[PDB]
This record gives C-alpha cells, structure tokens and sequence, in this order.
C-alpha cells in the first residue's frame, strides 16, 4: 500500500507495492489521499517527500466499461491538483523505474532527485493512449517543446542522466546515496521559510499562463504578504546579526 | 456575534460571522444587515460599505430549517422578501468582498451588491434547484443580466458552481485577488470611492440602479437629471477646483 | 429522415438530420421541431431536451429558395414566425449541443435555447446581412443581450463568424468541449438537470424567460411568485428531505 | 482644424483633431461631429462612418471650462444633451477606432458607437466621479449594458481605467489590434460592411438600437417588421442573386 | 515544384526547386496545399514527411504594393495552421540549408531530424523583418526564451548540432543516412496508433496556453476518447499476449 | 363544426355566435378550442377581413365551466392547456369586434376585453365575479380592464366582483358603443363591414401597431408605428386606396 513516516518537519511517503513496482490500485489511491490530507492540514509538516519501495519508484497504473476518463477523473486528477495546490515543497526521490502515471507523477514534483539507474518510461502512445497526470502539461515546460513531443510521440525510455542533461529533473546521484540525499534536502527545506516557499511555488506555477504584466501584480502581492511573515523578520535579523535563522514557517 | 461591524474612515465594514453555520444567512443575520445598512444610509460620515465573510465562506446559503417550516400559506406572508428589498434600497456604494463559497443566498447577496471583488478560491453558485426549489432573492434576475443567458441558465437549472476566474471572465465579478488579500484590497477599492463627493456617489449609483429599471432612452434622460442635480451642488465646485489646482478635495456633502 | 428523435431517460434528443443540405432549417424541419417540443412539453416523463446537428454542421442557415419565393405580400403572411414563437414557448430546459457551423437560422436556433454547449470547432455567425437581408428569427435581439453591443453589431452588420472560444469568452456559449465529446457532454449536462424536480425546472426557467421581458424590480416580484408556487409543491418537500437525509430524490411532478 | 473629414468609397472618416487639448470634446467639436453625421445620414453614397482620434488620444474628455461656467440654471438649459441625441440618431453603421485614451466624454462617445475596435494601448475610463460629477452622456447606461454591473459600477464609482484587453474580455470592445494598425483595420471592417445593401444595414442597425429600447418579445416583433420591410426591397433580390450566381452585388439603395 | 510519394502509410513530400534551394513561389504553395488535402482526408496515410530536393531543404520565400501581410495571410499561415491542426505525426528531414520561412517551417515539425551539415538561417532581422510561419511562437518553446531572443534579434546561422544541443530538434545524423533514418521513423509511426498520436500532439500543442487545471480536464477528455479506440484494445491484448500489435489507427 | 358555435358569413366579415343557451354561453374548454380554430382558420383566409363575436340577447358569455376549473389542482393548474388558447385568440391578426348583449361575466368579460372593439346592448353587463368564488381573473381580467378604465373602477370590479352597466362601461371606456338590444349585433356587423371595406393589409398593419402600444413605451411605439407605416408604403393596395379616393370610387384591394 503506502508507508508514511513523519520526522523533523518532513513527511516521507513510500509507494509500497514492491513486486508490482508500486503500481497503483484503487485502494492505494485512497491511502495516498488520506496521507496528503495530513500534509495539507498539519503545518509542522513543512516538506513532503515521495519515494518508492523495492527496486522501482512506480510502474503507474496496474493494467489488469472502457472509460479511462473516470480513472483520470477519480484518482490521478485530484492527486495531481492537490499536489500542485500544496503550498509546501515536494521532493520526488525516484529510486528506480518510473512508468506511465509513475513517470508523469514523479516529473511533477517541485524538486526531483533520481537514482542513476532510474529510468522514466512514458510509453502511453504504445498503448494508443496519452500521457496523463499532467503529463502533457509538464513535458513542454520541463523539457521544452521539441523534446516533449519526441518523448510523448515515440514513447521510449529516458534515463535519469538524460532527463538531467535535458533539464527535466534537478539531480542524479548514485543509487545508494539517493535515500540519503533526498532525505537530506527534505530536512533542510523543512526548516526553511515554508510560507515563503509556498508562495514561490504558486507564483512559478501561475507564471506559466500569466503575462509579465499580470505576473508583476502577483509578485507585488506575494511580496507584500511574505514581508509580514514572522520568517521575514527573523531572516533579516539573523542575517544582520550573523547568526543562523530559526524559521517557523509563518 | 453574528455580524461584526467595523469602521475605516467613511468606509463601513460588515462581516458575516456565523462560522459553525458556514455564515448561512439567518433571518436574524439578514435583519442585522438591514438595520446596519439603513443606519449607514443616513450617517453622513459614511460613503461606502464593504460586505465580507471569512476565508472559507462568504455565505453558504440560508438557514434550511427556517425555510422548511414555511408552507404555501407561510411562504406568501414571509418577512424576508422585504428585507431583501430594503438591502437593495441602500443608497451608497456597496462592495462585496467574497472569499470561499458564495452559494444560494450568499451568491444572491453578492449579486445584490454594486461591485464584487473575489478571492482566487471563491466559488459562486445557485444550488436552489437541487433542493426542489429555485432562487428566491434575485438569483434568476441579476445573474443573467451580468453573465448572459447560457451561463446563468446552466447555473440556475443545474446548480453547478463556478470558480472566481470563470466568474470574472463572465462579468459576475470585477476582481480576483489572492485569498489573503481580497478583504484588504476590497477596502482599498472602497477608500478610493469614499474619497469622492458623497452626493456624486449617490447620484451615480442611482443612475446605475435605474439602468436595470428602464429602456435606454429613458435611462439617458434620467442620467441627465441626476447629472443636473450635481451641477447644483457645492462639492461639484470643490471636486473640480481641488482637481484643477491639484489637491485633495474636502466635500461637505452639499 | 430530417429529424431523428431519441431518448435517454427524461432527456429527449433532437437531431437535425439533413446532411446534404448542411442541416439547413427546412420549413418541414422547423415544423417537425415544433411538433416534437410541443409533444414533450406535456409528456411528464420528459424533463430536458437537447438539440444537436452533426460534427460538420449544427444548422447552416435555412432553405434559401423557400425564402426567395416570398415577396412583400408573401413575407407578411409567412407561417414561420409563429413556428419560432412556438419553439420559444417550450417550457422545459432546452440545451443546444453545437458542433461545426451554426449560421443564420442555425445560430438563431442556438440563441433560442437556454444553454449552449459548443465543440472546439464550432462557428457562430449571422451572414444574413451579406445576402441583402438580416436576421429574422431573434438574431438582432438575443445575441446583443448575451454578448453586448459591439460584438453583436459587428456580427450582425458585417456577418463575420466567431470561433467557439470567442463565443464562450463573449457569453454566447457556456462550454467548449473536444468535438467528439460535445454531444455526450451535452447529454450529461441534461441528465444532471433532469435529476431535479420537474416543476422547479419549469418555474426556474419561466423566471429566466421573464428576466428578458421586464425591468428588474418586476422581475424580482415575479420570481417571488414562482418561488412561492414551488413552496406549495410536494417535490419541494421531497427535494430537501432527500437532501437532508442524503439520498437521491424521487419527484412526482407535484 | 478640429475635425478632419476624409473619404474611402462609401466609408466616411471622421478624425477628432485637437492635439494640444488631447482631442477633448469641444462644444464646437461636438457640433461639427453632429453636422457631419447628419449630412452623411442622407448622402446615399455613404454606407458606414468611422470615428477616430490619434495614437495618443481618442478623446480625453470634454472641455472642463465649458462645463464649469454652467450653473444649476445654465445646466438645465444646456444645448449639448440634444447634440448627443442627434449623434445617437445617426442611422448608419458607426465604428469607433480607438487609440490611446478614451476617457469621460471620449469613452461615452465610443460607447455611443455600434462597434469599437481598439488599439493595444487603448484605455477606457469614466473619471467624472473624481471631479465631483458623474457621466452625463450615457456613461451610466451604455457601459453597464455591455460589461455588466460589477465592472461598470467600479468604473463609474471609482473612475479607474481599464486596458484595451480588459475591455474586450468584458465586451466593451470587439477587437484589439497593434496601435499602428487600429485605424487601418477599422477601415477595412467598415469597407466589409459598406459592401452590403445600404437599406439592410439601416434596418439591421435599427433592429439593434431597438433591442435596448424594448423587452425581448416586442424586439422580436419589431425585427420581424424590419425584416419584412427588406423582403420588399430591390437589393434583397440583388444581394441573393449575386450570392447564388457567385459575384459581387451592386445595390441601388432600393 | 513539389514531388510526393505515398508508400506504406507514409506520405513523403519533397520541396523541389533544387537550384533555388526549394524556395517558395506562389505556384509551389498551391501544390503543397493540394498534397496536404490528401494527408488530412486520406486516413491510410498515418505519417507525413517533409524533406528537400537537391542540397538544400528550403531557402524560404523567393525574394524577387509592399504588403507582406498578404503573403503571410495567403500562403504561410493556412499552411502552418493546418500542419498544427493535422492529427497525424509530421517529420521534417532537414537535408541542407533551411533559411527564412524554410527554417521556421522545418522547426515546426513534430519531430525534426537534420543532416549534420544542415544549418538554420533565420536572418529576418537583417532585412528589418520578423520571423514568420510561427517563428515567434516556436522559438521560445523550442529553445527557451533567452535563446529565441538571441536567435531572432542577431539573426545568424545555427548548425544542426547546435540546434540539437539546444533542444530545438530531435536528432542529427550523417548526411548520407538522413533520408534513410527519417523514412525509417515515418514507416514506424505509420503503423502506430495514429489516433492516439493525434491526441498526444493536440494535447501538447494546447498545453502551451492552458493551465494545469484546464489541461487535466483535457487529458481526462482525451484518455476517455483514446480508451475506446480499436488500437487501445489491440494494444492491451498484444501486450498481455506477448505478441506484436497490429494498429489500424482508430 | 360545433353546435355550440355557429359560424356564419357576410362578405369579408365572419360571425361567431356563442350558442350554449342552457349553460348561459359559458366558455367550455371545447368551446374555447373551437373559437381558437375558427379564428386561426380565418387568420389565413384572404376572403376574410374582420370577425364579430357574439352570444344571444340574454348572455354573451356568463363565465366558464365551473367544474372544469375545479377538478384542476395546484399540479393540474400549472400544466393547463387553457392559457395558450387565450394567447392564440389574442394572436388573431385581423380586427375583432365583440357584440355584447346581456351578461359578459368572468371569462365572458375577459373575452370581450380581448377584442379590439366592444359594441354593447343597452341591457349588457360587464363584471369579473372571480373574487367571489375565491379566485381571480385568469385570462386578462386584471390587466386589460385597468388599461382601459383606470385603477379605481378596475380595482373595484376586480376586488369586489360587482357588475357595471353598458352605459357605465361606455363612459369608463370599456365599450365604445351602446345600442338597443335588438340592434346591437346588427350594428356591430355594420361596423365590421365598414372596416372590411379598407385594405386587408392596412387593417393588419394598423392593428399590429395598436397591439404593440400595450407592449412598449411611447417612443418605441412610434418607432414601431413608422416601420409598419413604411411597410404599407410598399404595397399595391396603398396605390389603390388613394387612387379610388382621389378619383372618387370604391377601391378594389388585392391584398398586396
């Protein structure tokens, strides 16, 4: 199912159907939704971290009326929306093969750190299907247009390193250090001005469809808000005092 | 409790305050809204009112019980419809600052207002139809006038909500701000208005009300006569003097 | 041939079917549309109607010959205008599911409807003006009410079309779906409506019609009296009972 | 000086020309606009008019002095309101080609027109309220009819401007072109209209005017009678003949 | 003019004014439009392939009232729109110099394979002009913003390899294998679920201006449709049966 | 085709006589529907120019079938057919004269109000006693009466239910002619014959202008009058009408 562990500001979720390569069934989507509810509502959890159990990250949807709209509409869409909605930094530690919904889900994390031997398999087209879970939204922005089209149309593997070189993910590390480095970053982010970070993430999300003019109003808006937070005050005094800042995330 | 009243210069703030009931429009609440606005109408120290709820709800309809214990006979003689007519009769700029849900009565209360500023997560809706009823406070008249037949009919006949963004593109709302700024930005809007001549505001607003009441030609004549009214006021002099010699005008309300 | 009639629960589907003529609104077609709607008006097993064409055409105007052989004298005594008045008189939720071209009469027929769902490739237009005529079925009244003077005038005076996307942003349409889904999504829209109390739908729709007929104040009073009507119905009880005790309501139409 | 008059086939161009005064609507200017339009109304060689200003200003209000030296008594007997009524009475397609600022009277003059094409840097506004006045030339009636209550009220009660892009999304304008193309594109729009039957244009436009004057049902009947009028014209024959046998129609204006 | 050949699901068009470097004249635009009509309407043609005759791909518009709007409005705009509209995979085999309209046309293919010695010359600015044929739409998406601006403002050559490194095209091959590899891919795509591929291309096109929220509705919509195709059913049974799938493209 | 409604003809004037003596000419559903079919059929018969509607000397129409409006409940009343028959009556596009003798009560008064012109008998009565039954006027009684006799008289009759004589009704402007009972119908027919002497299209045009006066404000009414007027300017009969008048003869109209 889904293993979850909270420690030191960091909520770490583990996709846990190891033999199936943590492919999703209906029961797994429900447990994930439940865990996310906690991340959203509990404000001591100031970083989420997704990762897979066993050797794979997520092979996506377990493929065993033909209305694929409903699956999208019930499971992946609210999951994707709320993750995008979450005013908290989300890290995807891709520890192995990420296929179908698993790849597009992984690629949609704010910061993605992939093991060296991990590969992203978006073979939707081979099944006469389309990349879901924001697939067709993400690829053009994460890889640029010519490559998103190439990846989605021909539909074949992308290694961690290729993805990296291509700008699609943030970092690639030796398999055996992945769990460590990801958890390193999450612990770090979980002590950073979470509110500020949440506005940054929202602003950047929003800028994809805003003009510069609209976006300058939104930045003024977010700065105005950020500069009233406790963490702004803390951050300008810690710096002035050459001491290390203690953020609460408000 | 129920309605908080607060003040910022000639701006009056009215906060629906029934959290546990999703700010549902109580009979008591409605009456308190009516008493406050009727008091402000004649308070010369007030120029503008803002109505808001909280972040999660503006107003999520009206008390469902108060509406059930009314039968054919009790519905005919209900007090509420005149309350709504008195709210509409308020003669000063009325801005709705909507966060979260504005549904049924809540939505009809935002449509009642002159201007709606919404938050990024606002939702507008008329779910009356799902309950075996329909809008009974202007929903079926005011919506269709600002967003047109197709959308208003869909909303009224199916009862599905729309987002703050759909709402602005449709004309139901004229602003969309981050949730934490809606109220503050609504108040700034209000303070800009409240900086103008009070009588001008009242005549301009009356002009606007009447556009919904008459054909264009008569609307023009009526606008002419409210115009001419202002020509006769002291503040007209002050307003353009302060503008031509570049200062901030001080209006006497005459 | 000409008009296909089909059924999905209390939803009635009317398919304009004249492919070779681009679904042009025949006198015969118009009359068949009128007969079907007037029959559904009184069929208590029906709650909603959907009108559609095909992927390439909704309706590409009206028969151009039938309109030519009418002279000054023959135009004065034409039967068609009353047909349109009978279509408008249909008392149940009427959804137009538009794919491809809705031009002239086709477009006027979509404007007649309460709600328009369009496909991504829909086009709306009034090219009457290019033929030395003008809209004679509500084009010059209904468009301008939902999209405003500038756009409606441009469309009516130049006769240029607009895309489904321009149409939605303007308020002429309230949905835009991929072409292959428009009809299916239109029917789902219809089934949501048809799940509500039939009398409520009828009173809500009547409220809506009347908004185009009166000034706001009278509209409010009239809405009050259609409201109060429902208060007196059995389904009002059922609608809110089924809602408060969380089930699907079964309405008797009383 | 003051108003330049120019011609392109059956298209008449009217250029507000008071640069140093930001094209402010002079009493003299207004009267010249009235004389030109009333002359074109009866010139059978004209089908359409376009009004424009310059790149920086369409019209930045009206002369502020001419309005001050009018007191209660002088405002009652002012000549200007009838000038506006005569401008509105112009019976041919009237397109406003707006670049730069259209404020106060300038904006009310664009709202008067049937169709507005704006430039990417156009601004629309009613700052009457900041001067201790309000709109006295249709501002409080025409705006609200095309953009709805919330936006029109905000604009009228606060006096803040909007961009050409907000304007189009709201329905105040139906086109937005790069500044250097607005006028040229406006004229092409005009030439497309002017290619149609003149009487059809006039009857279509009259249909459109009347929609703002009556309830829908009466609007439909009135459209029917302007329709039937055209049925009786020679150009109706020409318009559809030239269309069916695929050529460019030559209309006699009968 | 324009040579055309249909074989095995693949329609291959050859820009054919070799000495002029297949620059366009009015007569050439008409023949191209005619050939495209066939691609759109004939549904056994499940891949289009554009390439040039002689040593160049396309030098663009042959430059021998000054109203450049009309040329754009008559020739290039409908050509670009309909190509974007085509629910079929289009491959551009750039076999030499691609200049002006030729470069921006080439760059607008879904999948671009360029010969090693090919260069993209967008020198519009040198003529006091702007990049047309979707030039100013494409460059920011294919190369990202700083590079689109740099390319369009300074207006000088871009080699196949540079373009590649930059993410603007999919592949670069030795000149002598170009014709072969392109035609290899087209034959391949012409046997793939064409309907699915057409939705993928549309989705990715649309995502450029959609929000994530809008785009998730469109993906649900396209999945719902894709999952009713014959090829979906075929693809899930071929895979389950460890056999090679026979798509028809419906 | 209905024993209860005698259809008769005089030139271009059609006569419809309500004929349910036993039932005081009460408006049946069937009678109402018959009436609608007659006038609709007449609407398109180019040999007809005017209609006259009458009862007998004792009744014009004394209300409606009381049973038919009782067996209708809130639900049955919402979906009733009758209201659309009333709107189809009013849509009759040709001049319609009510010749009223004796009682025109309830639906009977409403019927007469529905007509363009009322000529009455000396002994005729007009009233809306719906309020006494615990209902109200259901076919225009509340709308058409006040428009022609003012708020005081209209509210009185509607709220109290009392009758007014033919003479009171002429003074109040509900009726525009009062004759001896034995002459009412005859004189009403002479009035239609005089109307029927004019251009069919002109009659239709002028009537339409009159109907719209009750539907739009004054300015819009004028604009509307002008487009109708212009319409006639395009007709052949306009030439015949003034030609036969200037050269002093009886005009022969072709309906065009």
């Amino acid at each position: 199912f889904i293993l979850s562990h909270v420690e030191k500001g960091v909520m770490t979720l583990t996709l846990n159907r190891p033999e199936r390569l943590n492919s999703f069934n209906d029961e797994m989507h429900a447990q994930l939704a439940e865990c996310l509810k906690q991340v959203e509502r509990d404000d001591t959890i100031r970083c989420l971290l997704l990762t897979g159990a066993g050797r794979g990250f997520c092979a996506g949807q377990d493929l065993n009326a033909p209305d694929l709209g409903m699956s999208v509409e019930r499971f992946y869409n609210p999951l994707v929306r709320r993750l995008a909605k979450l005013p908290k930094p989300v890290i995807c530690a891709v520890n192995g093969v990420a296929a179908g919904a698993g790849a597009t889900l992984a690629l949609g994390g704010d910061i993605v750190i992939a093991a060296r031997s991990a590969k992203f398999v978006m073979a939707f087209s081979k099944l006469g299907l389309i990349p879901d879970c924001g697939g067709t939204w993400l690829l053009p922005r994460v890889a640029g247009r010519a490559r998103a089209m190439g990846l989605a149309l021909l539909g074949n593997q992308l290694s961690a390193e290729q993805a990296h070189e291509w700008g699609m993910i943030w970092q690639v590390v030796d398999d055996e250090t992945l769990a460590d480095t990801a958890q390193q970053l999450a612990r770090h982010l979980a002590t950073q001005p979470t509110f500020g970070l949440g506005l940054i993430k929202q602003a950047i999300n929003s800028a994809e469809t805003n003009t510069l003019d609209t976006q300058l109003d939104l930045e003024r808006d977010y700065q105005r808000l950020a500069g009233r937070s406790a963490d702004y005050r803390e951050g300008v005094s810690a710096f002035l005092a050459k001491r290390s800042p203690q953020f609460t995330g408000k | 409790s129920e309605l908080i009243v607060s003040r910022q210069q000639r701006v009056l703030l009215l906060t629906l305050n029934r959290p546990a009931a999703r700010n549902a429009l109580n009979n008591a609440l409605l009456m308190q809204l009516v008493n406050e606005l009727e008091a402000a109408a004649t308070d010369t120290s007030i120029s503008v009112c803002v109505i808001t709820g909280n972040a999660r709800f503006f107003a999520a309809g009206a008390d469902l019980n108060e509406m059930a214990e009314k039968d054919l006979a009790a519905t005919l003689n209900d007090t509420r419809p005149q309350l709504w007519a008195r709210l509409q009769a308020f003669n000063k700029p009325l801005i709705a600052a909507v966060n979260g849900y504005a549904l049924g009565a809540g939505c009809e209360l935002a449509l009642l207002c002159d201007v709606v500023v919404a938050g990024e997560n606002a939702r507008f809706g008329l779910p009356e139809i799902t309950l075996g009823i329909m809008p009974g406070a202007g929903g079926t008249q005011r919506l269709i006038r600002s967003v047109g037949k197709s959308l208003a009919s869909k909303m009224v006949l199916s009862g599905e909500s729309i987002t703050a963004q759909q709402a602005q593109q449709a004309g139901l709302v004229s602003d969309v701000f981050p949730s934490d700024l809606t109220l503050e930005y609504a108040l700034q809007l209000a303070s800009k208005m409240a900086r103008h001549s009070p009588l001008a505001l009242q005549a301009a607003k009356q002009a606007l009300r009447q556009s919904q009441e008459v054909a264009l030609q008569a609307g023009l004549a009526q606008e002419r006569q409210l115009f001419t009214l202002l020509a006769a006021t002291e503040d007209r002099h002050e307003g353009i003097s302060a503008f031509l010699q570049k200062r901030t005008p001080d209006f006497k309300g005459r």
